[PDB]
């Protein structure tokens, strides 16, 4: 027929936006699930990396299009809020964008699509929450089983009977039965080479990676300590500007050495006047953290020194110990010191790590550090990642209590209900919600295909079994078919499914609303 | 051939076209931003690393340069609207572009001289401005209705902004902030604090004028009967009338003995400050340990790094004087309040005032997840508070949703009934521009603007001059029942600015450039 | 040297080319001729966007290497300095004469015969122009003041100032009178300075008969005003280019101390010299201190304690404005300050203007002045700049009306009368010159026709009406409808141009036409 001439074509931008964004999602889609396919990337440095981790892939895909990049931010939001599902939030975004593209071709204005999808997302969340299996923080074993599940897909699963309760106790030490938001950044995972995977500890004050003092005269241990955090360097005067010292004999060398030593002595005496017992110096390569000459003075003062402490360790210390940074020896005073019952260096299988316990300070906050041990780098790196993910699982359970079955089950349950319920809606409401619900099946569809199963057969079985059955049914790659995934212990926190529904709506809403790209120069 | 040295030159046919094409190019930047359902624009700088998405028409016009020298004129005019009025930026820019867009056709197709168009627009503008006046209704009486009107205005002025998500709460927060004034319209009495953590729905209004910085290293947490003396002075190693004395020694001990001399001179200066009879001392500059201890020993509560905005806000609350010089105990105004208390808002330290001098001040406390969310929330409040504040002097309103625009275009079409020949089409063209706003509003909302606008016009034409667009249901509704109102003063500004903005470029038919540098 | 890379034009082709070059210039500025003329966008070397219809500014901003076009610019410069009115008309008319010259040359009339004919035609045009003149300053002084204001009001109507021009017309009238004595009737334009600030509206503008500084006082606690002090001899002002303190450098000091005895004295010297310098102000007997430089803290306290208000960092011209207005001197040093050097005024005070924080300092004589400043306000820079320049034009009009009382009616009426006279005389020549005399008259017609075209009027119906009315009814000046008034006949509309203005416009445009017509060779080299 004859219709809108469409001389000005804003749809050309939205089409470019959707095409670019969906391309990113389809690339990630094929890596979904324990049976997913690997991606290989050649980096700008020429290195070859292989991974099936969606977020790691997305960062290295080096997406250019200003709008397609937003799908990377979505995975970052998922990693920040939930810590899991980072691949699934982009995949659902891609499928929902495909729904939007079809709806646009059907004559639905992008404004209608964005708002209607938001309404569908609201109902999707309600459907998800009602169907979950509730948990309680009071049930320590239940928390261990939740962590143990996420640990069963790690490289060294034989120690999951240890890493699970470690993650559980680490959270419980700082989060009681009545908590909403737990920031697991207060649970510091500290690695050190040596020992074994089970050989871990939970420390209240801090675990540091560095030694204290090895030289003669050092106290090596202090009880009832006040602790300061140093960001300055303690070294003889060493300016950057032009300077010269002339020494023609040992007599002048003696004078010069006394000038250098007296400088450090005055610093060390002021530190003593502040009644500081332990110095924790932030790592820097500008000047010596604490010069040997200063260590001789500080040792005689019975002051412990820990050097080359990483920024991240310093930031944790400022919360666990109740102590404050000192920017310069000029301002080094008591008001900036914390407290601790015991500061000691532990040498276990050559560890030699300084730790603090018994802070008992009003400035302290519920923090905990975990000692990760292991012979090979792969052991301490795998353990840290394993505990981190386990902590993210528990954090999710606090924010929104409960787990749902995996294997695409909540996507079949939500889609199935929405497709039926949408039939009672009017106008664009029903037509759009049918496309929204259909988009959700990209997850159980992809899981079936990556598992080597017939795509239509599995989804057909999932539809039929959910109509007669319940959420517990889903795809099990271990059983290579549709079975009771709850009984197979394939469980994900509610927050992961809830967040994915939200992010998919927010991203598509954001993409559809962009009708132009302009430069600001 | 004249000119040279690679200058730009455009003659009647080219410069005239450029004037209109330029203005249209400006309109194309913001035509999508009109209404609560407007579309977003993605902006990216040459570095690629500043990519942002916004529907704020003012940001887009300021962020996106245009190379058309006539477009630069309209953009600069739109800037004035945004900075001086605080609202109407998109509406003026659209109406200006549409008034000039029709003017292009009037010259090329209707054989209308630019001078005829300008005079015709002036006549039509008077009709539109009169239409606003006759349709303008106040509730100056019955304070209950005035307060309600402010809430309805607030919800409208928050439209298209991040705050539109929770407008039910922020409409009352903004309204109460203005109602609290019972006095000056100056927004400098209202403070906004941006705190991370929580949701926007958790924002609070606190009439206690909350300060972002606390006082003292080791000083009491509450000041009773505070007497406020503000400073902008250097107190650090201040060598008073002993200038030119340097410290050169052969030992550290001697140097420390000499540093005492600086303490003695600072002690005199700090003592002279204490002679004012004060409890609280605020310095825009930093206060080193010596003057800090000297204040503490004399019982003076020390605040440092009180920046320009802080000092100016204190002047409007405590009533003190910045006093950059403290050589005499008199010739200074001192402020006062009943209580200064250290208070935690969202686990962040502040001070809370009570009993300040003739208090008209209040603070709106924002709770957001991201800096970008809070930055948009802060600006959105500023814009809404300006219109709500101005309403307290001009209490008349008109109906929105395209209603006022149809009423104005109705008057303009009526004016064209009694008009000379040449100017007739210009007057009708003015009306056609006016009705573009309800067209854009419907289009952005994803509705059929041709049906809604044509039917709306027939409603306003055949009496029923209460109707307007329902941009949520996609139909025509009574704006009084829905509560869709816009400030009379703002509508006068939008029509006035759009009319003059068009005239500026209507008077241009040549572009002359000097040698570039 | 380096004969190549040069341009040259000569001969019959140069005559066509040169006239076309002149036409190109006119084709731009002609569009701004008239009270309804269209504006230009003028783009500076830095990309600054300004809008104006001032032909003098436009031609000044037109940067060109066409030597014939440059001659037209030189014409507009002469008119801008001499009269200040016809800066567009003299170029448009000169082009019109050159356009007629083109046809005359093509028909076989030698350029010299054209130049001579145009000269004689100009003499006829002025001879008739005199017959239509009348006096404004004649008879009752009240009529002079009435017409003088009305002339300013009309001259303002071509710029944005037209909105509230009633106030700016008054400023022009008061400004020209305030610097002019009734007996001599000579106006020195340099006695009327223009000044303005961003803020407020143009309706807030006013004429200030004193000196205004855009500077604040040396110390916030220092008194902001000095009054005559209950009948004393006004206010005594100390105007200097040196601060009342021991001067200190901003670069190197190089002050060598050879002994401790000197060290202690040197520190004391500075403290004492601060006192001595302020004490010298009291010895002079000054009330206020105005210095090119600011003051140190010690000087501010000493000036404060002794009630000696002082203004800091006052610019060169601002110091001269005070010295001139107050009939004083600028004294480089302090030892010469006395009643014989200090300036006198009646009041010095700080004036606030609504929410504008400029807080200007105004020095008043409160009596007849030798100089005035026109204070312009407005909501933006371009508004102030244009309204301020609008006063410049109006000041030129009232300047010419004071100097030469003879005026003629404008709106193109004078050109039509002169065109008719030259046309009627042309038929009496019976010789070759008849072609140039008719051409000259046709060139004059281009002015009322331009006024028609720039107003949206038919120039053919308009000119036909203009000539018909001045032949059928009465030679009396008949104007055009360019102002949108109910009818023409400027006698009731008060659109009046000075005689000396219109006389120079016609003579100078004719001389310029001859300046270009006589050019038979142009050689252009490079630019170093």
């Amino acid at each position: 027929n004859a219709t809108f001439k469409n001389k000005e074509k804003p749809q050309e931008v939205r089409k470019a936006n959707i095409i670019a964004a969906r391309s990113v999602a389809d690339a990630i889609r094929t890596s979904l699930g324990p049976k997913g396919m690997d991606k290989m990337i050649k980096t700008s440095r020429g290195e070859i990396i292989i991974s099936n981790d969606g977020h790691t892939i997305l960062k290295q895909m080096a997406i250019l299009h200003p709008v397609a990049r937003m799908l990377v931010e979505v995975s970052a939001a998922q990693d920040s809020e939930a810590g899991d599902g980072t691949t699934s939030v982009v995949i659902l975004t891609g499928a929902l964008l495909g729904a939007a593209e079809r709806l646009l071709n059907k004559g639905i204005h992008p404004t209608i699509i964005a708002d209607s999808f938001q309404s569908a997302a609201k109902r999707s969340v309600d459907i998800l929450l009602e169907m979950c299996h509730k948990v309680s923080l009071s049930d320590r074993e239940q928390l261990v089983r939740a962590a143990s599940t996420s640990l069963s897909s790690k490289i060294v699963s034989q120690y999951s009977s240890f890493l699970a309760p470690l993650a559980v106790d680490s959270v419980l030490k700082i989060s009681d039965e009545n908590s909403k938001n737990v920031d697991l950044n207060d649970i510091r995972l500290v690695k050190k080479v040596g020992g074994t995977i089970d050989d871990t500890e939970m420390i209240d004050g801090v675990v540091l990676t560095q030694t204290a003092i090895k030289s003669a005269g050092g106290p090596t241990r202090k009880e009832k300590a006040k602790i300061g955090l140093i960001q300055f360097q303690i070294s003889p005067p060493k300016p950057d500007t032009e300077n010269n010292i002339i020494v023609n004999d040992y007599r002048q060398m003696d004078k010069i050495l006394k000038e250098e030593r007296a400088y450090l002595l005055n610093i060390c005496k002021k530190i003593k006047k502040a009644k500081c017992n332990v110095l924790l110096i932030q790592k820097s390569i500008l000047r010596d953290a604490v010069n040997d000459l200063a260590l001789h003075f500080l040792s005689k003062l019975n002051i412990m020194v820990v050097k080359d402490i990483e920024r991240e360790e310093i930031e944790f210390l400022s919360k666990g110990l109740g102590c404050k940074p000192i920017a310069d020896i000029e301002l080094f005073t008591e008001d900036r010191l914390g407290s601790a019952d015991l500061v000691e260096e532990i040498d276990s299988d050559g560890s030699k790590i300084v730790r603090v316990t018994g802070i008992r300070n009003n400035n302290a906050r519920p923090t905990v550090s975990v000692v990760i041990r292991g012979a090979n780098n792969m052991i301490i790196d795998e353990t840290e990642r394993s505990l981190h993910d386990a902590l993210c699982v528990i954090r999710c359970l606090v924010k929104e209590r409960g787990l749902i079955a995996g294997g695409g089950a909540p996507e079949i349950e939500i889609s199935r209900r929405l497709s039926k319920e949408a039939r009672s809606m009017e106008g664009v409401q029903a037509f759009i919600w049918q496309e929204f619900a259909s988009a959700l099946e990209v997850i159980p569809t992809t899981l079936a295909e990556n598992a080597g199963l017939n795509s239509i057969k599995v989804v057909t079985e999932l539809r039929s079994k959910h109509e007669n059955g319940e959420l517990n049914d889903g795809i099990s790659v271990r059983r290579s078919g549709t079975t009771n995934t709850y009984e197979e212990h394939i469980l994900q926190p509610v927050l992961v499914s809830t967040s994915a529904i939200t992010l998919a709506s927010e991203c598509v809403k954001s993409i559809l609303r962009i009708d132009d790209i302009a430069f600001s120069r | 051939q004249i000119f040279g040295d690679q200058v730009t030159e455009e003659r009647a046919e080219n410069a005239r076209l450029s004037a209109f094409v330029g203005a249209i190019a400006v309109g194309d930047l913001v035509k999508s931003t009109l209404g609560p359902k407007g579309m977003d624009k993605l902006l990216q700088s040459a570095s690629s690393n500043t990519c942002m998405v916004t529907n704020d028409g003012a940001t887009i016009l300021k962020s996106i340069p245009l190379d058309n020298p006539a477009a630069k004129v309209l953009v600069n005019i739109s800037k004035v609207q945004d900075d001086e009025v605080g609202d109407g930026t998109t509406s003026v820019t659209v109406l200006s572009a549409e008034l000039l867009r029709e003017a292009e056709k009037l010259i090329d197709q209707s054989k209308i001289h630019p001078q005829t168009i300008i005079e015709g627009y002036r006549l039509a503008s008077a009709a539109a401005l009169d239409a606003l006046t006759k349709a303008a209704v106040d509730n100056s009486h019955d304070k209950t209705m005035f307060r309600e009107d402010l809430i309805h205005i607030a919800k409208t002025t928050l439209s298209s902004k991040i705050l539109s998500q929770d407008k039910d709460h922020f409409a009352e927060l903004a309204t109460n902030a203005i109602l609290r004034l019972k006095g000056s319209t100056n927004l400098e009495h209202i403070q906004i604090i941006k705190i991370l953590g929580g949701k926007l729905s958790d924002s609070f209004l606190d009439e206690g004028f909350i300060l972002a910085k606390k006082f003292g290293n080791n000083q009491p947490k509450r000041i009773e009967n505070a007497k406020i003396l503000i400073a902008n002075t250097t107190l650090d190693t201040d060598k008073v009338k002993i200038f030119g004395t340097k410290f050169k020694v052969d030992s550290t001990a001697k140097l420390a003995q000499l540093e005492k001399a600086e303490r003695e001179k600072m002690k005199n200066k700090i003592a002279k400050i204490s002679k004012f009879g004060i409890n609280t001392f605020i310095n825009r500059q930093l206060i080193y340990d010596y003057p800090e201890q000297l204040f503490t020993d004399l019982g003076i509560n020390s605040i440092e790094h009180a920046d320009f905005e802080g000092v100016e806000r204190l002047a409007l609350v405590t009533g003190g004087e910045v006093v950059s010089t403290f050589d005499e105990p008199s010739k200074c105004k001192l402020g006062e309040c009943d209580v200064i208390e250290e208070i935690m808002l969202g686990e962040q330290p502040f001070l809370k005032f009570s009993g300040c001098k003739a208090g008209e001040a209040c603070t709106i406390v924002l709770r957001g997840a991201t800096d970008q969310t809070l930055d948009e929330a802060e600006r959105s409040l500023h814009d809404a508070l300006s219109v709500l504040s101005q309403t307290t002097k001009e209490t008349r309103t008109v109906l929105g949703g395209g209603c006022a625009e149809m009423v104005m275009s109705k008057a303009v079409d009526t004016e064209a009934q009694n008009i000379d020949g040449k100017k007739s089409l210009a007057v009708e063209a003015f009306a056609r521009a006016l009705r573009q706003l309800p067209t854009i509003l419907a289009d952005n909302a994803g509705f059929d603007s041709s049906e809604l606008v044509s039917k709306l016009r027939s409603s306003i034409y055949n009496g029923i001059s209460t109707s307007g667009l329902d941009l949520n249901n996609g139909t025509i509704a009574d704006m009084r029942q829905l509560g869709i109102v816009e400030s009379y003063k703002l509508k006068r500004a939008v029509v006035s600015s759009a009319s003059e903005a068009a005239e500026v470029l209507l008077r241009v038919d040549n572009i002359i450039r000097a040698r570039p540098r | 040297k380096d004969q190549g890379n040069k341009k040259r034009q000569h001969g019959l082709e140069a005559k066509k080319s040169h006239i076309l070059a002149a036409r190109s210039v006119a084709s731009i500025i002609k569009t701004s001729l008239g009270p309804r003329g269209l504006d230009k966008i003028l783009i500076s070397p830095d990309g600054e966007i300004t809008i104006t219809n001032d032909g003098a500014t436009i031609l000044s901003q037109m940067e060109l290497d066409n030597e014939i076009a440059k001659l037209l610019v030189q014409l507009s410069k002469s008119q801008d300095d001499e009269i200040g009115d016809g800066t567009t008309g003299v170029v448009v008319l000169a082009s019109a004469l050159l356009d007629q010259a083109l046809e005359l040359i093509q028909k076989g009339i030698h350029p010299i015969k054209i130049a001579n004919g145009f000269d004689e035609a100009a003499k006829l045009a002025i001879s008739k122009l005199e017959e239509t003149c009348d006096d404004i300053s004649a008879s009752n002084d009240e009529l002079f003041r009435d017409f003088l204001l009305r002339a300013a009001k009309t001259s303002l109507g071509s710029k944005i100032v037209s909105k509230d021009h009633d106030r700016f017309a008054e400023m022009a009238v008061e400004a020209v009178i305030n610097v002019m004595d009734k007996d001599r009737k000579d106006v020195d334009f340099d006695l009327i300075k223009m000044q303005g600030r961003v803020g407020g509206s143009i309706s807030d503008s006013k004429l200030i008969n004193g000196v205004i500084l855009d500077k604040d006082f040396s110390h916030p606690q220092m008194p902001k005003c000095v009054l005559p002090k209950e009948g004393s001899d006004g206010v005594k002002l100390a105007i200097l280019t040196c601060p009342f303190e021991p001067p200190k450098p901003k670069t190197k000091h190089k002050l060598d101390i050879s002994s401790v005895e000197e060290y202690q004295k040197l520190q004391t010297y500075e403290q004492d010299k601060f006192k001595e310098m302020i004490d010298d102000v009291k010895k002079a007997g000054a009330d206020v201190v105005i210095c090119q430089w600011g003051f140190d803290d010690e000087a501010n306290h000493l000036l404060l304690q002794n009630d000696l208000p002082a203004v800091r960092w006052v610019g060169g011209q601002e110091l001269e404005h005070i010295a001139i207005s107050t009939n004083g001197r600028i004294v480089p040093r302090f030892q010469d300050l006395s009643k014989d050097k200090l300036g006198t005024c009646s009041r010095i005070y700080e004036q606030e203007f609504g929410t504008t924080k400029d807080r200007m300092l105004i020095i008043e004589q409160s009596k007849e002045t030798k100089t005035v400043t026109c204070f312009v306000r407005g909501s933006n820079k371009m508004i102030v700049d244009e309204a301020e320049r609008a006063l410049h034009d109006s000041l030129c009009v009232v300047r010419n009306l004071v100097k030469d009382s003879r005026v003629v009616y404008g709106g193109g009426a004078a050109e039509v009368t002169m065109s008719l006279a030259v046309s009627e005389e042309a038929d009496k020549q019976r010789g070759i010159d008849q072609y140039a005399f008719r051409g000259f008259a046709q060139a004059l017609d281009t002015i009322p026709m331009t006024l028609a075209e720039n107003s949206g009027l038919d120039p053919i119906g308009t000119l036909s009406t203009l000539k018909s009315k001045q032949l059928k009814e009465k030679i009396s000046n008949i104007g055009v409808d360019c102002l949108g008034y109910g009818s023409n006949d400027m006698k009731e509309l008060f659109v009046v141009d000075p005689f000396i203005g219109k006389k120079q416009q016609i003579l100078l445009a004719t001389q310029l036409c001859r300046m270009i017509l006589k050019i038979d060779n142009v050689i252009i080299s490079g630019k170093d």
